[PDB]
Protein backbone atom coordinates (compact mmCIF):
# COMPACT_ATOMS: atom_id res chain seq x y z
CA UNK A 1 0.00 0.00 0.00
CA UNK A 2 2.53 2.12 0.74
CA UNK A 3 5.15 1.36 -1.98
CA UNK A 4 2.46 2.00 -4.09
CA UNK A 5 2.15 5.86 -2.76
CA UNK A 6 5.67 6.26 -3.00
CA UNK A 7 5.88 4.81 -6.68
CA UNK A 8 3.18 6.96 -7.95
CA UNK A 9 5.00 10.20 -6.45
CA UNK A 10 8.11 9.06 -8.39
CA UNK A 11 6.21 8.90 -11.62
CA UNK A 12 4.56 12.00 -10.85
CA UNK A 13 7.81 13.65 -10.17
CA UNK A 14 9.50 11.87 -13.72
CA UNK A 15 6.05 12.90 -15.59
CA UNK A 16 6.37 15.83 -14.62
CA UNK A 17 10.15 16.50 -16.19
CA UNK A 18 9.29 15.43 -19.17
CA UNK A 19 6.46 17.66 -19.90
CA UNK A 20 7.56 20.56 -21.39
CA UNK A 21 7.42 23.97 -19.61
CA UNK A 22 6.33 26.22 -22.94
CA UNK A 23 3.44 25.17 -25.43
CA UNK A 24 0.31 23.29 -24.99
CA UNK A 25 -1.76 19.93 -26.43
CA UNK A 26 -4.56 21.78 -27.90
CA UNK A 27 -7.79 19.60 -29.10
CA UNK A 28 -10.74 21.09 -30.15
CA UNK A 29 -13.49 18.66 -30.90
CA UNK A 30 -17.53 18.44 -31.59
CA UNK A 31 -19.00 15.72 -29.53
CA UNK A 32 -20.98 13.54 -31.76
CA UNK A 33 -17.81 13.44 -33.91
CA UNK A 34 -15.35 13.09 -30.60
CA UNK A 35 -14.06 9.78 -31.81
CA UNK A 36 -12.66 10.45 -35.59
CA UNK A 37 -11.70 14.00 -34.81
CA UNK A 38 -9.89 12.95 -31.83
CA UNK A 39 -8.32 10.59 -33.95
CA UNK A 40 -7.38 13.09 -36.95
CA UNK A 41 -5.73 15.62 -34.22
CA UNK A 42 -4.16 13.41 -32.04
CA UNK A 43 -2.37 11.56 -34.46
CA UNK A 44 -1.40 14.79 -36.29
CA UNK A 45 0.73 15.40 -33.16
CA UNK A 46 4.17 14.54 -32.12
CA UNK A 47 4.80 12.23 -29.26
CA UNK A 48 6.29 15.48 -27.80
CA UNK A 49 3.28 17.36 -28.86
CA UNK A 50 1.55 14.97 -26.54
CA UNK A 51 3.45 15.84 -23.25
CA UNK A 52 2.41 19.23 -23.52
CA UNK A 53 -0.30 21.14 -21.00
CA UNK A 54 -3.72 20.05 -21.85
CA UNK A 55 -6.36 22.39 -23.93
CA UNK A 56 -8.92 21.10 -24.55
CA UNK A 57 -12.78 22.71 -26.23
CA UNK A 58 -15.65 21.03 -27.17
CA UNK A 59 -16.76 22.43 -30.73
CA UNK A 60 -18.87 25.63 -29.44
CA UNK A 61 -18.72 24.96 -25.81
CA UNK A 62 -17.46 27.41 -23.01
CA UNK A 63 -16.11 25.29 -20.11
CA UNK A 64 -15.99 25.91 -16.73
CA UNK A 65 -12.82 24.43 -16.60
CA UNK A 66 -9.82 23.45 -19.06
CA UNK A 67 -8.82 20.69 -16.43
CA UNK A 68 -12.36 19.83 -16.40
CA UNK A 69 -13.05 19.68 -19.98
CA UNK A 70 -9.63 17.16 -20.20
CA UNK A 71 -11.41 14.89 -17.99
CA UNK A 72 -14.71 14.88 -19.59
CA UNK A 73 -12.83 14.50 -23.37
CA UNK A 74 -10.57 11.29 -21.99
CA UNK A 75 -13.87 9.66 -20.59
CA UNK A 76 -16.31 9.80 -23.22
CA UNK A 77 -13.25 9.49 -25.69
CA UNK A 78 -12.00 6.28 -24.33
CA UNK A 79 -15.74 4.67 -24.02
CA UNK A 80 -15.69 5.26 -27.49
CA UNK A 81 -12.81 4.11 -29.00
CA UNK A 82 -13.13 1.05 -26.81
CA UNK A 83 -16.76 0.22 -27.18
CA UNK A 84 -16.33 -2.70 -29.42
CA UNK A 85 -18.98 -1.22 -32.05
CA UNK A 86 -16.16 0.19 -34.02
CA UNK A 87 -14.42 -3.22 -34.19
CA UNK A 88 -11.34 -2.48 -32.19
CA UNK A 89 -12.24 -4.11 -29.10
CA UNK A 90 -14.49 -6.90 -27.81
CA UNK A 91 -15.81 -8.43 -24.77
CA UNK A 92 -14.30 -10.80 -22.93
CA UNK A 93 -16.19 -14.29 -22.72
CA UNK A 94 -17.48 -14.31 -19.22
CA UNK A 95 -16.98 -10.60 -18.24
CA UNK A 96 -18.79 -7.78 -20.17
CA UNK A 97 -16.12 -5.46 -18.21
CA UNK A 98 -13.22 -6.52 -19.46
CA UNK A 99 -12.19 -5.95 -22.99
CA UNK A 100 -9.84 -7.52 -25.43
CA UNK A 101 -7.88 -7.06 -28.55
CA UNK A 102 -10.49 -7.98 -31.50
CA UNK A 103 -8.14 -10.49 -33.76
CA UNK A 104 -10.77 -9.66 -37.00
CA UNK A 105 -10.16 -5.90 -36.17
CA UNK A 106 -8.46 -5.38 -39.59
CA UNK A 107 -11.86 -5.06 -41.39
CA UNK A 108 -11.05 -1.35 -40.72
CA UNK A 109 -7.92 -1.60 -43.47
CA UNK A 110 -6.55 1.65 -41.06
CA UNK A 111 -6.72 -0.10 -37.70
CA UNK A 112 -3.37 -0.18 -36.95
CA UNK A 113 -3.00 3.67 -36.79
CA UNK A 114 -6.54 3.38 -34.85
CA UNK A 115 -5.07 1.23 -32.03
CA UNK A 116 -1.78 3.98 -32.44
CA UNK A 117 -4.52 6.20 -31.59
CA UNK A 118 -5.73 4.30 -28.52
CA UNK A 119 -2.38 3.32 -27.20
CA UNK A 120 -2.20 7.43 -26.85
CA UNK A 121 -4.55 8.09 -25.40
CA UNK A 122 -4.32 5.64 -22.54
CA UNK A 123 -0.49 7.11 -22.37
CA UNK A 124 -1.63 10.93 -21.86
CA UNK A 125 -4.77 9.50 -19.73
CA UNK A 126 -1.67 8.36 -17.28
CA UNK A 127 0.85 11.20 -18.02
CA UNK A 128 -1.74 13.74 -17.28
CA UNK A 129 -3.59 12.45 -14.26
CA UNK A 130 -6.95 11.27 -16.10
CA UNK A 131 -8.72 7.72 -16.05
CA UNK A 132 -9.78 5.39 -19.29
CA UNK A 133 -13.16 4.45 -19.37
CA UNK A 134 -12.50 0.72 -19.66
CA UNK A 135 -11.58 -2.24 -18.61
CA UNK A 136 -8.48 -5.00 -19.80
CA UNK A 137 -7.91 -8.04 -18.74
CA UNK A 138 -4.53 -8.49 -15.93
CA UNK A 139 -2.54 -9.95 -19.18
CA UNK A 140 -3.33 -7.39 -21.51
CA UNK A 141 -1.62 -4.66 -18.57
CA UNK A 142 1.36 -7.43 -18.02
CA UNK A 143 1.74 -7.52 -21.72
CA UNK A 144 1.47 -3.63 -21.91
CA UNK A 145 4.38 -3.53 -19.08
CA UNK A 146 6.94 -5.46 -21.38
CA UNK A 147 6.42 -8.43 -18.66
CA UNK A 148 5.90 -11.81 -19.86
CA UNK A 149 3.09 -13.88 -19.39
CA UNK A 150 3.30 -16.86 -16.61
CA UNK A 151 2.06 -19.80 -17.43
CA UNK A 152 -0.33 -19.23 -14.05
CA UNK A 153 -2.03 -16.87 -16.42
CA UNK A 154 -3.02 -19.17 -18.43
CA UNK A 155 -5.53 -21.00 -15.85
CA UNK A 156 -8.30 -19.03 -17.13
CA UNK A 157 -7.41 -18.17 -21.09
CA UNK A 158 -7.15 -21.84 -21.45
CA UNK A 159 -7.55 -24.49 -18.92
CA UNK A 160 -6.98 -27.35 -21.54
CA UNK A 161 -3.80 -25.87 -22.72
CA UNK A 162 -3.07 -24.73 -19.17
CA UNK A 163 -2.93 -28.78 -18.05
CA UNK A 164 -1.45 -30.33 -21.27
CA UNK A 165 1.38 -27.38 -20.74
CA UNK A 166 1.82 -28.74 -16.63
CA UNK A 167 1.55 -32.37 -17.45
CA UNK A 168 4.66 -30.98 -20.08
CA UNK A 169 6.81 -29.62 -17.60
CA UNK A 170 5.91 -32.10 -14.36
CA UNK A 171 7.22 -35.32 -16.11
CA UNK A 172 9.96 -36.59 -19.00
CA UNK A 173 9.02 -36.28 -22.37
CA UNK A 174 12.10 -38.06 -23.62
CA UNK A 175 10.77 -40.55 -26.13
CA UNK A 176 7.14 -39.93 -25.40
CA UNK A 177 6.59 -36.17 -26.68
CA UNK A 178 8.24 -35.14 -30.19
CA UNK A 179 6.72 -31.39 -30.21
CA UNK A 180 8.53 -28.76 -32.32
CA UNK A 181 9.26 -25.54 -31.44
CA UNK A 182 6.57 -24.42 -33.94
CA UNK A 183 2.99 -24.50 -32.99
CA UNK A 184 -0.79 -24.49 -34.98
CA UNK A 185 -4.01 -22.72 -34.00
CA UNK A 186 -7.35 -22.66 -36.07
CA UNK A 187 -7.79 -19.05 -37.85
CA UNK A 188 -10.26 -18.34 -40.21
CA UNK A 189 -11.62 -22.34 -41.08
CA UNK A 190 -8.13 -23.03 -41.33
CA UNK A 191 -4.54 -24.72 -39.50
CA UNK A 192 -1.65 -22.50 -39.82
CA UNK A 193 1.31 -23.10 -38.50
CA UNK A 194 3.51 -20.45 -36.64
CA UNK A 195 7.57 -20.79 -35.27
CA UNK A 196 8.11 -19.88 -31.72
CA UNK A 197 11.48 -18.77 -32.59
CA UNK A 198 13.50 -19.05 -35.74
CA UNK A 199 13.82 -22.12 -37.50
CA UNK A 200 11.22 -23.56 -34.85
CA UNK A 201 9.76 -25.86 -37.22
CA UNK A 202 13.02 -27.65 -37.34
CA UNK A 203 13.58 -27.74 -33.21
CA UNK A 204 12.63 -30.69 -31.21
CA UNK A 205 11.30 -29.86 -27.78
CA UNK A 206 12.97 -31.63 -25.45
CA UNK A 207 14.08 -32.29 -21.43
CA UNK A 208 16.49 -29.35 -22.07
CA UNK A 209 14.71 -26.62 -23.71
CA UNK A 210 11.02 -27.62 -22.22
CA UNK A 211 11.39 -24.25 -20.41
CA UNK A 212 11.74 -21.97 -22.92
CA UNK A 213 9.02 -23.61 -25.22
CA UNK A 214 6.40 -23.55 -22.71
CA UNK A 215 7.48 -20.15 -21.86
CA UNK A 216 6.99 -18.68 -25.43
CA UNK A 217 3.98 -20.84 -26.41
CA UNK A 218 1.90 -19.47 -23.62
CA UNK A 219 3.22 -15.87 -24.65
CA UNK A 220 2.25 -16.53 -28.04
CA UNK A 221 -0.97 -18.07 -26.83
CA UNK A 222 -2.06 -14.48 -25.72
CA UNK A 223 -0.72 -12.74 -28.30
CA UNK A 224 -2.54 -15.13 -31.01
CA UNK A 225 -4.23 -13.02 -33.92
CA UNK A 226 -3.79 -9.84 -31.86
CA UNK A 227 0.27 -9.11 -32.21
CA UNK A 228 0.30 -6.57 -34.72
CA UNK A 229 -2.99 -5.00 -32.94
CA UNK A 230 -1.16 -5.02 -29.59
CA UNK A 231 2.23 -3.38 -30.75
CA UNK A 232 0.41 -0.78 -32.70
CA UNK A 233 -1.28 0.26 -29.20
CA UNK A 234 1.91 -0.22 -27.25
CA UNK A 235 3.87 1.77 -29.17
CA UNK A 236 1.49 4.74 -28.70
CA UNK A 237 1.54 3.96 -25.32
CA UNK A 238 5.18 4.18 -25.07
CA UNK A 239 5.33 7.70 -26.96
CA UNK A 240 3.62 9.60 -24.20
CA UNK A 241 5.07 7.15 -21.47
CA UNK A 242 8.53 5.83 -21.95
CA UNK A 243 8.68 2.14 -20.73
CA UNK A 244 11.67 2.83 -17.92
CA UNK A 245 8.78 5.01 -15.74
CA UNK A 246 6.60 1.88 -15.26
CA UNK A 247 9.78 -0.75 -14.77
CA UNK A 248 8.34 -1.03 -11.02
CA UNK A 249 4.62 -1.63 -10.98
CA UNK A 250 2.77 -4.81 -11.67
CA UNK A 251 0.04 -5.69 -13.90
CA UNK A 252 -2.40 -4.77 -11.17
CA UNK A 253 -0.91 -1.01 -10.02
CA UNK A 254 -0.99 -0.37 -13.97
CA UNK A 255 -4.95 -1.16 -13.81
CA UNK A 256 -5.27 1.28 -11.45
CA UNK A 257 -3.34 4.05 -12.31
CA UNK A 258 -5.48 3.63 -15.95
CA UNK A 259 -8.88 3.07 -14.94
CA UNK A 260 -8.78 3.89 -11.73
CA UNK A 261 -10.83 1.87 -8.58
CA UNK A 262 -12.82 -1.13 -9.26
CA UNK A 263 -13.35 -2.48 -6.12
CA UNK A 264 -16.02 -0.76 -3.96
CA UNK A 265 -16.12 -0.23 -0.61
CA UNK A 266 -19.87 0.19 0.76
CA UNK A 267 -18.33 2.36 3.93
CA UNK A 268 -16.30 5.00 1.76
CA UNK A 269 -19.51 5.10 -0.07
CA UNK A 270 -21.57 5.92 2.71
CA UNK A 271 -19.04 8.13 4.27
CA UNK A 272 -18.58 10.57 1.29
CA UNK A 273 -22.58 11.09 0.09
CA UNK A 274 -24.03 13.96 1.03
CA UNK A 275 -27.98 14.02 1.92
CA UNK A 276 -30.96 16.56 0.28
CA UNK A 277 -34.14 16.72 2.19
CA UNK A 278 -33.17 13.47 4.14
CA UNK A 279 -31.13 12.63 6.70
CA UNK A 280 -28.91 10.09 8.14
CA UNK A 281 -31.60 8.11 10.36
CA UNK A 282 -34.18 8.38 7.77
CA UNK A 283 -35.78 5.63 6.12
CA UNK A 284 -34.83 6.12 2.26
CA UNK A 285 -31.80 6.15 3.33
CA UNK A 286 -31.21 3.57 5.34
CA UNK A 287 -32.94 1.04 2.87
CA UNK A 288 -30.60 2.73 0.00
CA UNK A 289 -26.99 1.75 2.22
CA UNK A 290 -29.01 -1.65 3.24
CA UNK A 291 -29.49 -2.11 -0.50
CA UNK A 292 -26.03 -1.35 -1.77
CA UNK A 293 -24.83 -3.60 1.32
CA UNK A 294 -27.01 -6.48 -0.64
CA UNK A 295 -25.94 -5.73 -3.87
CA UNK A 296 -22.77 -7.90 -5.25
CA UNK A 297 -20.11 -6.50 -6.97
CA UNK A 298 -21.70 -6.39 -10.59
CA UNK A 299 -24.69 -4.66 -8.96
CA UNK A 300 -22.77 -2.08 -7.41
CA UNK A 301 -20.83 -1.47 -10.60
CA UNK A 302 -23.97 -0.93 -12.31
CA UNK A 303 -25.04 1.74 -9.83
CA UNK A 304 -22.49 3.46 -10.28
CA UNK A 305 -22.81 3.67 -13.50
CA UNK A 306 -26.46 4.86 -13.21
CA UNK A 307 -25.96 8.01 -11.00
CA UNK A 308 -22.17 8.61 -12.25
CA UNK A 309 -21.56 7.65 -15.85
CA UNK A 310 -18.72 5.39 -14.31
CA UNK A 311 -18.33 1.63 -12.27
CA UNK A 312 -15.20 2.88 -11.17
CA UNK A 313 -13.95 5.78 -8.91
CA UNK A 314 -9.94 7.78 -8.23
CA UNK A 315 -7.77 6.05 -6.71
CA UNK A 316 -8.58 8.40 -3.53
CA UNK A 317 -11.72 7.12 -3.41
CA UNK A 318 -15.62 8.59 -2.57
CA UNK A 319 -14.31 11.72 -1.39
CA UNK A 320 -12.41 12.70 -4.90
CA UNK A 321 -15.22 12.30 -7.01
CA UNK A 322 -15.79 14.46 -9.94
CA UNK A 323 -18.54 16.00 -11.06
CA UNK A 324 -19.45 19.05 -14.07
CA UNK A 325 -17.19 21.73 -12.38
CA UNK A 326 -14.53 20.12 -10.11
CA UNK A 327 -15.28 17.50 -7.28
CA UNK A 328 -19.18 16.67 -6.55
CA UNK A 329 -19.93 14.26 -3.97
CA UNK A 330 -22.27 11.32 -4.43
CA UNK A 331 -25.87 12.85 -3.35
CA UNK A 332 -28.69 11.37 -2.50
CA UNK A 333 -31.60 13.56 -3.02
CA UNK A 334 -35.30 11.88 -1.74
CA UNK A 335 -37.78 13.81 -3.94
CA UNK A 336 -41.59 14.28 -4.18
CA UNK A 337 -42.94 12.39 -6.22
CA UNK A 338 -45.44 9.31 -6.77
CA UNK A 339 -43.79 6.11 -5.16
CA UNK A 340 -44.10 4.03 -8.31
CA UNK A 341 -41.30 5.79 -10.05
CA UNK A 342 -37.81 4.73 -10.26
CA UNK A 343 -34.89 6.37 -9.28
CA UNK A 344 -33.86 8.64 -11.62
CA UNK A 345 -30.41 9.78 -11.93
CA UNK A 346 -28.38 13.20 -12.66
CA UNK A 347 -24.35 11.67 -13.57
CA UNK A 348 -23.63 15.37 -14.38
CA UNK A 349 -24.01 15.55 -10.14
CA UNK A 350 -23.34 12.34 -8.95
CA UNK A 351 -26.90 12.85 -7.82
CA UNK A 352 -29.84 10.07 -7.26
CA UNK A 353 -33.50 11.20 -6.69
CA UNK A 354 -35.24 8.68 -4.61
CA UNK A 355 -38.83 9.26 -4.01
CA UNK A 356 -40.21 8.11 -0.56
CA UNK A 357 -40.49 4.72 -0.89
CA UNK A 358 -42.73 2.59 1.46
CA UNK A 359 -40.58 -0.04 2.45
CA UNK A 360 -37.29 -1.80 1.80
CA UNK A 361 -38.11 -4.20 -0.50
CA UNK A 362 -40.05 -1.53 -2.61
CA UNK A 363 -36.96 1.01 -3.04
CA UNK A 364 -34.56 -2.52 -3.18
CA UNK A 365 -36.47 -3.86 -6.12
CA UNK A 366 -36.98 -0.44 -7.46
CA UNK A 367 -33.38 0.60 -7.05
CA UNK A 368 -32.50 -2.99 -9.16
CA UNK A 369 -35.12 -1.92 -11.59
CA UNK A 370 -33.35 1.20 -12.32
CA UNK A 371 -29.89 0.03 -12.97
CA UNK A 372 -30.78 -2.35 -15.64
CA UNK A 373 -27.74 -3.15 -18.07
CA UNK A 374 -27.99 -1.83 -21.47
CA UNK B 1 -19.74 -33.72 -28.06
CA UNK B 2 -16.89 -33.30 -30.21
CA UNK B 3 -13.67 -33.57 -28.13
CA UNK B 4 -10.25 -32.55 -29.85
CA UNK B 5 -6.56 -34.23 -29.04
CA UNK B 6 -3.33 -32.57 -29.46
CA UNK B 7 -0.95 -35.28 -29.93
CA UNK B 8 2.46 -35.79 -29.04
CA UNK B 9 3.56 -34.75 -32.86
CA UNK B 10 2.00 -31.60 -32.61
CA UNK B 11 -1.04 -32.68 -34.56
CA UNK B 12 -4.33 -31.31 -33.25
CA UNK B 13 -7.00 -33.37 -34.91
CA UNK B 14 -10.77 -33.40 -34.41
CA UNK B 15 -12.85 -36.42 -33.22
CA UNK B 16 -16.23 -36.82 -33.94
CA UNK B 17 -17.17 -38.41 -30.38
CA UNK B 18 -19.95 -39.21 -27.48
CA UNK B 19 -19.54 -39.39 -23.72
CA UNK B 20 -22.01 -42.47 -24.40
CA UNK B 21 -18.36 -43.68 -25.63
CA UNK B 22 -15.17 -44.99 -23.43
CA UNK B 23 -11.88 -43.92 -24.21
CA UNK B 24 -10.75 -47.92 -25.43
CA UNK B 25 -13.00 -46.78 -28.30
CA UNK B 26 -11.47 -42.85 -28.38
CA UNK B 27 -7.67 -44.90 -28.84
CA UNK B 28 -9.89 -46.72 -31.88
CA UNK B 29 -11.38 -43.24 -33.07
CA UNK B 30 -7.29 -42.16 -33.21
CA UNK B 31 -6.71 -45.50 -34.79
CA UNK B 32 -8.79 -44.41 -37.10
CA UNK B 33 -7.98 -40.40 -37.68
CA UNK B 34 -4.05 -41.29 -37.72
CA UNK B 35 -3.98 -45.35 -37.04
CA UNK B 36 -2.18 -44.94 -33.56
CA UNK B 37 -2.77 -48.33 -32.43
CA UNK B 38 -4.95 -48.32 -28.97
CA UNK B 39 -1.70 -49.92 -27.12
CA UNK B 40 0.52 -47.29 -27.62
CA UNK B 41 -1.26 -44.54 -26.37
CA UNK B 42 -1.17 -43.10 -22.99
CA UNK B 43 -3.78 -40.32 -22.69
CA UNK B 44 -3.97 -37.68 -20.53
CA UNK B 45 -6.14 -34.61 -18.92
CA UNK B 46 -6.33 -33.02 -15.78
CA UNK B 47 -2.25 -33.89 -15.43
CA UNK B 48 -3.84 -37.76 -14.91
CA UNK B 49 -3.26 -40.77 -16.37
CA UNK B 50 -6.81 -42.14 -18.13
CA UNK B 51 -7.14 -45.15 -17.23
CA UNK B 52 -9.47 -48.03 -19.58
CA UNK B 53 -13.86 -45.14 -18.07
CA UNK B 54 -16.09 -42.99 -20.06
CA UNK B 55 -15.57 -39.17 -21.09
CA UNK B 56 -18.31 -38.65 -18.91
CA UNK B 57 -16.22 -39.81 -15.94
CA UNK B 58 -13.21 -38.22 -15.46
CA UNK B 59 -15.36 -34.38 -15.60
CA UNK B 60 -14.33 -34.70 -19.55
CA UNK B 61 -16.52 -32.30 -21.03
CA UNK B 62 -17.79 -31.34 -24.53
CA UNK B 63 -15.36 -29.25 -27.05
CA UNK B 64 -12.47 -30.08 -24.55
CA UNK B 65 -8.62 -30.81 -25.67
CA UNK B 66 -6.62 -34.03 -24.35
CA UNK B 67 -3.00 -34.64 -24.26
CA UNK B 68 -2.22 -37.56 -26.92
CA UNK B 69 1.22 -38.67 -25.30
CA UNK B 70 3.27 -42.32 -26.29
CA UNK B 71 2.87 -45.27 -24.11
CA UNK B 72 6.43 -47.17 -24.52
CA UNK B 73 6.19 -50.47 -24.90
CL1 LIG C 1 -6.79 23.53 -32.27
CL1 LIG D 1 -1.52 18.78 -17.75
CL1 LIG E 1 -12.53 27.52 -19.95
CL1 LIG F 1 -38.61 8.84 7.24
CL1 LIG G 1 -7.56 11.36 -8.70
CL1 LIG H 1 -44.53 12.38 -9.96
NA1 LIG I 1 2.70 16.19 -15.53
NA1 LIG J 1 -15.63 25.79 -30.43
Amino acid sequence: KRDLVQKLKILRQELSQQQPQAGHCRIEVSREEIFEESYRQVMKMRPKDLWKRLMIKFRGEEGLDYGGVAREWLYLLSHEMLNPYYGLFQYSRDDIYTLQINPDSAVNPEHLSYFHFVGRIMGMAVFHGHYIDGGFTLPFYKQLLGKSITLDDMELVDPDLHNSLVWILENDITGVLDHTFCVEHNAYGEIIQHELKPNGKSIPVNEENKKEYVRLYVNWRFLRGIEAQFLALQKGFNEVIPQHLLKTFDEKELELIICGLGKIDVNDWKVNTRLKHCTPDSNIVKWFWKAVEFFDEERRARLLQFVTGSSRVPLQGFKALQGAAGPRLFTIHQIDACTNNLPKAHTCFNRIDIPPYESYEKLYEKLLTAIEET
Amino acid sequence: MLIFVWTFKGNTITLEVEPSDTIENVKAKIQDKEGIPPDQQRLIFARKQLEDRTLSDYNILKESTLLLVRRLR
